[PDB]
């Protein structure tokens, strides 16, 4: 039958991963240029990151199935350097490639990466600081809001939508530990407004319901009532009609309505709280009498959508709406209600300064295509300032760190030689790409740009000197403004020797002809 | 266009694989060749050497190798065949870069830099021994030897090649001696015990009858004329038609010239040396039997090495007719013999004779036409060691163990380097470490594994120390008896970095038409 | 599934650009040669147009590159009006010039990076061939004329466009320091002739009832409502559906004629003589209005109905919110005239003067829509030139400003930026050319002359493709304006430099 | 580029030429016959140039204008529906010589409307004013241009029936412009030509009513697009049967309706209805319709969407679609409707004076065998449409094909005069219309350029002269000849064909 065998499958694995990191390469930095991703219904998206291209993209080959994996962990912590990663794990095998045609096993090299990643690492943590506290990573988080804005959905800084996200994060930090995940901030968007209308929301968001553009809205208190039970009689999420028989019963059913509007409006009251959050729903003509009773309901809440307002409070809802208690109610230090879009009716905010656990900033967009742009610099900002609460550090990275590094695991393989030679000369080639194929993308030749900072190099150390990236005259990494977390670039590093362990492991090149399906 | 690109591809491609062919040197590695000739011929070949200067080639690339090699005998004779594998290293450093989008012309640039500096370092290594000085050159001279073909008549030749430079030699580290003024004649007979070092100047030429001076006192003679005698350039009136009258003439003819053959050694000649080129027939083939006579040496249709080496070194200038008398610009001289030694044997020696004080010549001897050939090629490499040193002096590694050794201190230079030309030469670095894997690589089979370890072993001993290239093992490289001039390893870099350079100069096609 | 790197990307994406430009090359301006639209995986019939906005709907593409020209052009229609086919020829200009760059070396951020600095020197190009006209009423006339009648040809209508446009300048002539369209009245209805078109000052409804029910109110009093009959609007005074009986269907019947009847008194208690309602008006409840003393007029349109209340200064009810607490309207007459062979209702002496209606009069179809859809183009510039009451000299005459501007920059620079700043001259320019053939006469002798002209500093002679031969502009029958020029000079650009930046195009079909 | 739309239009117009090919030996009275085949297996023999194209056209954007070419020229003049296919390929043929000289698309596009206003003054001067009002210069006009129709046996008796519809609708001097939308063709089954006859009202289609009355005078004209009955079930009664029990239900509810809607009808007034089919109403009641016969109004039941819209222009009874439009404004005013059962068999109504805008005549023709009636409605048709080309355009000029030979001639030479880039192709286009009469004499059966230099010679030097007769095949007077056709047939043939090319040409 068909076998690629040994040599055979290592050349196979090796066109798959230059082709996937070119792609990549090409998209390098904010002198990037974008990705366009067509679907299956010929639905056009334009997007930048690699995590996010490769989840989209059919899994072709072997090393592209690896990749999507590995960017998703870079795409969680750091939210930044996704492309970057990959980039660097194709580029270390495309020199393997080189080294195995000289004579020298896959085997041999693939062991020396790891101690060459042990001894970069040790040359990263030189460079730059290694000490900041949370009043003043500031400079350093309005470097990382000028190119994250400025390459995605607009090509300048805009300090609004920076300046609510990294509150936001702050929020859930001082909660529990100075540690934040991923799961407890969120980016939620809605269509109305524009980009720059933006909100810094403390807890969550509900759409509020309102029957007509006549009826009264008000809020009052600062204190969630979180139910499923009633707040005026149920109409549980299905179809109902009207299944009386007589006139006399429909005269009935009105007189009823009216006396459980009363009755539920007090039974809050008396505990605490007056904005209800209640599950069901009830058609249109009670609520409108609701709503000129005064106290405003929401209706039609969705299931989920009652667990992301309790998890954030900390509370609990009640199954019934005889147990009711301020205890078993959720927990807000405010409640207020903004207009939602532009024109559109106005939301509930729930904000709390009681417990937080779920903080959402709110980003209004106009089109589907500019407000995904536009929440995909949030995420990425949400993740590099989740790095500095836990340990506080940054590097100036996007070419500075790498090229310094690089420099220091080469003098290595001629202080060691032995069996690491080889693979420290590789890696330090590797870290190299990442500066090269950025000056590829942008707007100057790649050799040229490399050949001028490996220059100041030599002339000084644990640079802040590194290539453009703002595609100008210059090129400082101070001036450039880019700066990555110290952590962040760490990460990095590990993950693309990681690439090269896990294709390593067994001895498995036998296919039966299943090997991608 | 699309010409520029696809030449240069193809033409690295074309000597570098006959170069990959070709690299299987020191020791014993690869097949042997028994050649079936685009014309026919049965032709068989051993020698990396003797291969690469012999060549014969029509790819414009190709023929680089060929005349790589004479220029490196020329300059060291040593390291013949070391040159053109070092070159194919560059070639392999040539495509690497081009798929990296430097262009060919910085790709010219950097050999010119990867030169200075690295000759600089190879002079850094290197233990300058003297050159005028005897010991040192004797040490040289057997490691030479006893990476040759001897190992028993490497006794003999080692002594005698230290005098025979000595000979030569301006005490200066600048260029001088050369074989231009080292003369290298072969006798049949004698054997290589008997070989003898004549400080002067020595022709080889051969010489009719046995029976003629042997002694002392000469006048050498460098003639360009004919004789006149009737029916050579004098007048005849006796026209033949017949077999008796065609006695007379000839009789008459070869008369005059027993007369003529006097007024020769009047002037003192014991020894005559005739021109290349006649003017009728030059002195007639009856002018040769009777100079014999007269004691009088002989050689007409004279090679053109001895016309060269006559003039230049005993200022020996023509000479009128002898019926005109001759005009006495001859040279100085002294001995007229003809060597015979062990019943065979043909030989002109002049000693007493004036010098530039230069020009020494060894006389190569053997008792059968084999044994010559054993003698000529091992001294002539001992000869050549001891050469390079006064030309420029010092000793580094030898079997090409300082290129591998060279790799190590030169990558640093270039990441300090800091240009365009930096990843050009790091590049060559790492490829003049495959130079013993490629040679071993060919032979058989299983290539892999062997080809890795080697440059581990010789790189980890340092910058003093790395595997030998004619013992094995890590041991000091430096002096231990593996050494070679540093002449030869700063000629080769030096020779095949202009070479290689030239491929990546051309743009499009060009073919004369 | 497959993944495009970044130069195989630029060809297809090249392609899939250029192939949409030819088309609309050739439909372009006033003498601009025709395209034939193909109705293609549904039979395939044929219709004749003139509008490249048309080519693009009706006709799809599939290359991913080509789809981001689709969007741009739509973005034209609505806001700008006219230039949605004079945007999409330039953005396959850019691109074709593009070309040569990628390929000699340069990689595609030179070439756009260069463009952003080339497109404000471009803009402020704009204001300078930006000439104010129209600030007096006599030149403010002669200022919506020219562009209106550029807009039509281009689109197609060239026949009967003069008549159009002399209502269209009038109508907007009347709003006076605002750029209202929300009082202009777009209708467009069969009869009447093709020459014949009327603009009534009021607003007018095209919607009848017949000569059997009331339609001469002296002195109106106008409620604007959403009142359903069948639809059943809130204020129900009917029944709930059930079912228990086999004769039930004929209670249900019954029950709905109360309640028509019973909405007929709320809208009667407001004390009016003129009821207009969107919705249906039931043969039932309109009997009863014909004989209350109050006119009856069903189907109104849902623009039409709200556009109404503002102007004769009633208020709408909103879903019959409002039974009998909202405010009128009122106007001094309300006459039935005859005009083509139509009834038409007459609104005349309406509160705000402002308001027109213009009505369109088709005698075939064809003709009569395409019609609407050119002259609403034409609307949305007229508008905007009320804001900023300013011309530049179209024709070409603007396009070699622009592109003579950046060539002047281009000189100046030597650097990475300037690359594209000869690419960039080169492809305004290359738009001339294409009105060159347009014209019919060859290009290369006109474009030439005109380049001339404005190096040496001149706006005075533009390219007149209606004589063929290089000539004065002097805002004459053939400008263009400054609103429809930028925004087309900024989309062009933006458009090319999304698709140079898309070069990891990976297509998973 | 725009190579790409000069090899798509050259690919056009060579499939556009084959195609009218066929139909340049069909042309004129002397034209061969073509045997078609269909899609379908079915030969079709015709002469007529329209339906060849119409009946099966390749699949090239150019074929399609013809048939939208003759299409066009039928509402127009009715005429020269064959000669108008001929002059438009004929014109395509000179375009290719103008493309590859370097006379751009734009240019021939606008020099082919500028020549075709050129054409129209050449030939109004040739043309000569006749009487509008007048009966006899008419029918003379018309009865020359049925002699060149296919059709001409029994159009000799057809010619003055012809021209007495068309002259009451002519009431003032300017002869307005007569059209079909006025002048109603209805056949009837049984009778002769002579029996044909010009009724003052309109005729209308079956009559379906025998319980009826058969004679009412001073008739109210009235209008049903109403229904009769209440909604479908499943019928287009609103009965239905699926039990007993469940037709008694449904009887309910309809018997109330069918009394309430016949009763209203009769008081508002009306004598004639007109009623609709059981397919295009949604319901209608036997019970309803026996009532309604029987209160003593005449009804007709069972009329076409074709007619109804006919009627409500012509005689002004205006739609009733509703109860709440019968009013008494939608009503007519007819002086007598009547049964006739004579002049062949089988009855329709006859509405005989009729209160009407505009004046709307019916020419009920008829004949012997059922093909006989078809020969009588294709000779009506060619004699009404040649007189209503010339009440629209006053003046007469001659047939025969030599006013073609004229324009083509004087269009020549006035193009070189004014000279211009343009001036190539008016030259080009008049040498265009060369052919059509060069064809036409090929036909007659004569040599067909020699033919055709030859008449142009006579029209340099004499101006009025010879043309093409159908005696002689070949080169005599057309003025000892009277061949005529109106003013509108020639400019329409001109204009239409002028507008085909300028399409496209601007095609890419």
């Amino acid at each position: 039958k068909s076998r690629l065998m040994g040599l055979e499958a290592l050349k196979s694995h090796i066109m798959a991963a230059k082709a996937v990191a070119n792609t990549m390469r090409t998209s390098l930095g904010p002198n990037g240029l974008d990705k366009m991703m067509v679907d299956k219904d010929g639905d056009v998206t334009v997007t930048n990151d690699g995590a996010t291209i490769l989840s989209m993209m059919d899994v072709d080959h072997q090393i592209a199935k690896l990749m999507v994996e590995l960017s998703k962990s870079q795409d969680d912590e750091i939210g930044d350097g996704t492309t970057g990663v990959v980039v660097l794990a194709g580029a270390l095998l495309e020199e393997a490639e080189q080294l195995l045609d000289r004579g020298i096993h896959p085997i041999r090299i693939a062991d020396g990466y790891e101690q060459a990643a042990r001894v970069a690492i040790e040359h990263l943590d030189k460079i730059s600081d290694s000490v900041l506290v949370d009043i003043k990573d500031t400079e350093p988080l309005i470097q990382t809001a000028k190119t994250t804005l400025g390459s995605k959905v607009v090509n300048s800084c805009h300090r609004q939508m920076a300046e609510i996200a990294v509150n936001a994060v702050l929020t859930v930090a001082d909660m529990e530990r100075r540690d934040v995940d991923f799961e407890l901030i969120k980016v939620e968007g809605k269509v109305g407004g524009r980009l720059e209308d933006t909100k810094l929301i403390k807890g969550v968001i509900v759409d509020k319901d309102f029957s007509h553009p006549q009826m009264p809205k008000k809020v009052e208190d600062a204190k969630i009532a979180i139910l499923t039970c009633p707040f005026e009689p149920p109409k549980p999420k299905t179809k109902h009609k009207l299944d009386v028989t007589s006139v006399e019963d429909y005269k009935a059913l009105q007189k009823y309505e009216k006396e459980k509007f009363e009755e539920m409006i007090q039974q809050i009251k008396e505990t605490g709280a007056n904005l209800a959050i209640c599950q069901w729903g009830f058609d249109d003509e009670a609520n409108h009498l609701l709503l000129q009773n005064n106290l405003p309901a929401v209706r039609w809440v969705g299931g989920p959508e009652i667990e992301l307002i309790a998890i954030a409070t900390g509370g609990r809802i009640v199954p019934r709406f005889s147990e009711l208690t301020a205890e078993k109610l959720g927990f807000a230090g405010l409640v207020q209600e903004i207009s939602f879009g532009t024109t559109k009716d106005k939301m509930l905010v729930i904000e709390q300064c009681k417990n937080s656990r779920a903080v959402t900033i709110f980003i209004r967009g106009g089109n589907k295509m500019i407000i995904e742009e536009a929440k995909r610099s949030l995420h990425d900002a949400l993740c590099v300032i989740r790095n500095l609460i836990r340990d506080n550090r940054v590097v100036y990275g996007g070419g500075a760190a790498e090229i310094s590094c690089a420099l220091a695991v080469s003098q290595e393989a001629d202080k060691c030689p032995t069996l690491e030679q080889y693979a420290m000369r590789a890696f330090a080639d590797a870290l190299e790409v990442i500066p090269m194929a950025l000056s590829e993308n942008s707007g100057m030749n790649p050799i040229q740009t490399m050949t001028e900072v490996r220059a100041r190099q030599v002339k000084e150390m644990n640079p802040a000197l590194g290539i453009d990236c703002l595609h100008k005259g210059t090129n400082d990494m101070k001036q450039q403004h880019v700066i990555e977390t110290l952590i962040g670039k760490k990460q990095q590093i590990s993950l693309a020797t990681q690439m090269v362990r896990m294709i390593l492991k067994i001895d498995d090149i036998r296919k039966p002809g299943e090997s991608e399906e | 266009r699309d010409k520029p690109a696809q030449i240069r591809f193809s033409n690295i491609s074309a000597a570098k694989a006959v170069a990959d062919a070709i690299r299987t040197s020191l020791g014993p590695k690869g097949m042997d060749k028994m050649i079936q000739d685009g014309k026919g011929d049965v032709t068989i070949t051993n020698d990396g050497a003797t291969i690469l200067k012999q060549m014969q080639v029509l790819h414009p690339a190709a023929r680089m190798l060929v005349e790589l090699s004479k220029a490196q005998d020329i300059e060291a004779g040593d390291g013949t065949t070391s040159v053109v594998i070092i070159a194919g290293s560059l070639l392999d450093s040539c495509t690497k870069l081009l798929q990296k989008g430097i262009h060919p012309t910085i790709i010219s640039e950097s050999f010119q830099k990867a030169l200075e500096k690295g000759i600089e370092i190879l002079t850094d290594m290197s233990r300058p021994v003297e050159l005028s000085d005897r010991e040192t050159l004797l040490n040289s001279a057997t490691t030479s030897l006893n990476s040759k073909v001897v190992s028993q008549y490497s006794s003999l030749l080692s002594p005698m090649s230290v005098n025979a430079v000595m000979k030569v030699i301006d005490p200066a580290t600048a260029t001088s001696v050369d074989l231009r003024d080292i003369k290298i004649v072969k006798k049949l007979g004698g054997t290589i015990d008997d070989c003898e070092l004549v400080e002067g100047l020595v022709l080889t030429q051969k010489v009719s009858n046995s029976g003629i001076t042997r002694v002392e006192k000469a006048k050498i003679g460098l003639i360009q004329f004919c004789l006149s005698a009737p029916k050579t350039d004098m007048d005849n009136q006796i026209v033949v038609s017949d077999y008796a009258q065609m006695d007379r003439v000839l009789r008459e003819e070869r008369a005059y010239i027993l007369n003529l053959v006097k007024q020769i050694k009047k002037t003192g000649c014991n020894v005559l040396l005739i021109q290349k080129s006649i003017l009728r027939d030059a002195l007639s083939d009856l002018a040769l039997h009777f100079l014999n006579k007269m004691k009088i040496m002989v050689i007409k249709d004279i090679e053109r090495e001895d016309i060269e080496f006559i003039c230049k070194t005993i200022g020996t200038k023509p000479v009128a007719h002898i019926d005109q008398f001759t005009a006495d610009m001859l040279g100085s001289a002294e001995l007229a013999e003809e060597v015979n030694l062990n019943g065979s044997g043909k030989l002109l020696k002049i000693t007493g004779c004036a010098s530039p004080g230069k020009t020494v010549t060894i006389v190569v001897r053997g008792s059968n036409k084999l044994v010559i050939e054993e003698a000529e090629r091992s001294i002539h490499d001992a000869l050549c060691v001891i050469r390079c040193l006064v030309k420029k002096r010092a000793l580094i590694a030898g079997g090409g163990a300082p290129e591998i050794e060279l790799a190590l201190r030169l990558t640093e230079y270039s990441r300090t380097l800091s240009g365009m030309e930096s990843y050009c030469v790091r590049a060559f670095a790492d490829a003049m470490e495959v130079i013993p894997s490629t040679l071993a690589e060919n032979a058989g089979l299983n290539p892999i594994s062997t080809v890795t370890e080697l440059r581990n072993r010789h790189a980890q001993g340092e910058k003093t120390a790395g595997i030998n290239v004619r013992k094995g093992g890590i041991s000091n490289i430096l002096e231990e008896l593996v050494v070679q001039p540093l002449l030869v390893s700063v000629s080769a870099l030096t020779l095949a970095t202009e070479t290689v350079r030239s491929i990546l100069k051309i743009d499009d096609v060009v073919n004369t038409r | 599934a497959d993944e495009e790197r970044a130069e195989t990307a630029r060809l297809t994406s090249f392609i899939g650009a250029i192939a949409i430009g030819d088309l609309v090359k050739s439909t372009l301006g006033p003498k601009g040669m025709d395209k034939i639209l193909l109705s293609s995986g549904r039979d395939a019939s044929l219709m004749v147009t003139n509008d490249g906005a048309t080519i693009l709907k009706n006709i799809g593409v599939d290359n991913p590159a080509a789809k981001v020209l689709v969007d741009m052009s739509r973005v034209q229609d609505d806001e700008v009006g006219d230039g949605t086919t004079s945007v999409t020829v330039l953005a396959a200009e850019l691109l074709r010039e593009a070309e040569s760059l990628i390929a000699k070396k340069i990689h595609p951020q030179t070439i756009i990076a260069g463009w952003r600095e080339a497109t404000k020197a471009a803009r402020e190009a704009l204001l300078s061939s930006a000439v104010d006209h129209g600030s007096d009423e006599v030149k403010f006339r002669q200022d919506l004329m020219n562009i209106a009648g550029t807009t039509l040809s281009s689109k197609l209508l060239t026949h009967h466009k003069d008549h159009f446009t002399k209502l269209a300048v009038e109508a907007v002539l009347r709003l006076k320091g605002s750029g209202n369209l929300e009082a202009i009245h777009i209708i467009k209805k069969l009869g009447g002739s093709l020459a014949d078109s009327y603009l009534d000052e009021g607003f007018l409804l095209d919607k009848k009832i017949g000569v059997n029910q009331p339609k001469r109110i002296e002195n109106a009093k106008i409620l604007i409502a959403n009142t359903g009959m069948d639809t059943d609007k809130i204020k129900i005074f009917g029944s709930r559906v059930r079912v228990d009986s086999t004769a039930k269907v004929a209670e249900i019947e019954h029950a709905e004629k109360e309640k028509m009847k019973e909405k007929v008194e709320r809208i009667l208690k407001h004390g009016i003589n003129c009821f207009i309602n969107r919705q249906l008006i039931y043969n039932y409840p309109e009997q009863l209005f014909g004989a209350a003393g109050v006119m009856a007029i069903e189907h109104a349109d849902f623009a039409g109905v709200e556009r109404l209340a503002l102007v004769t200064g009633g208020e709408i009810a909103s879903t019959f919110d409002h039974p009998e607490l909202v405010k009128l309207g009122s106007c001094k007459l309300i006459e039935e005239v005859m005009i083509g062979e139509d009834k038409l209702i007459h609104f005349s002496g309406v509160a705000l003067g402002e308001a027109c209606t213009i009505v369109l009069r088709g005698a075939t179809q064809q003709i009569l829509d395409e019609a609407e859809r050119s002259l609403h183009d034409a609307l949305c510039v007229l508008a905007q030139t009320v804001k900023d009451s300013r011309t530049v000299y179209g024709g070409g005459c603007s396009e070699m400003l622009m592109a003579h501007a950046v060539t002047q920059l281009a000189n100046r620079t030597p650097g990475k930026e300037a690359v594209a700043m000869e690419s960039y001259a080169k492809a305004l320019r290359m738009l001339p050319t294409i009105i060159a053939d347009n014209a019919g006469y060859d290009s290369a002798d006109l474009v030439a002359q005109l380049r001339a002209a404005h190096s040496e500093g001149n706006t005075t002679a533009g390219l007149d493709m209606r004589e063929g031969t290089i000539g004065d502009m002097a805002i004459l029958g053939i400008t263009e304006s400054f609103q429809v020029k930028r925004q087309v000079l900024l989309s062009a650009a933006e458009a090319a430099e999304v698709i140079l930046r898309v070069d990891n195009i990976i297509k998973a079909a």
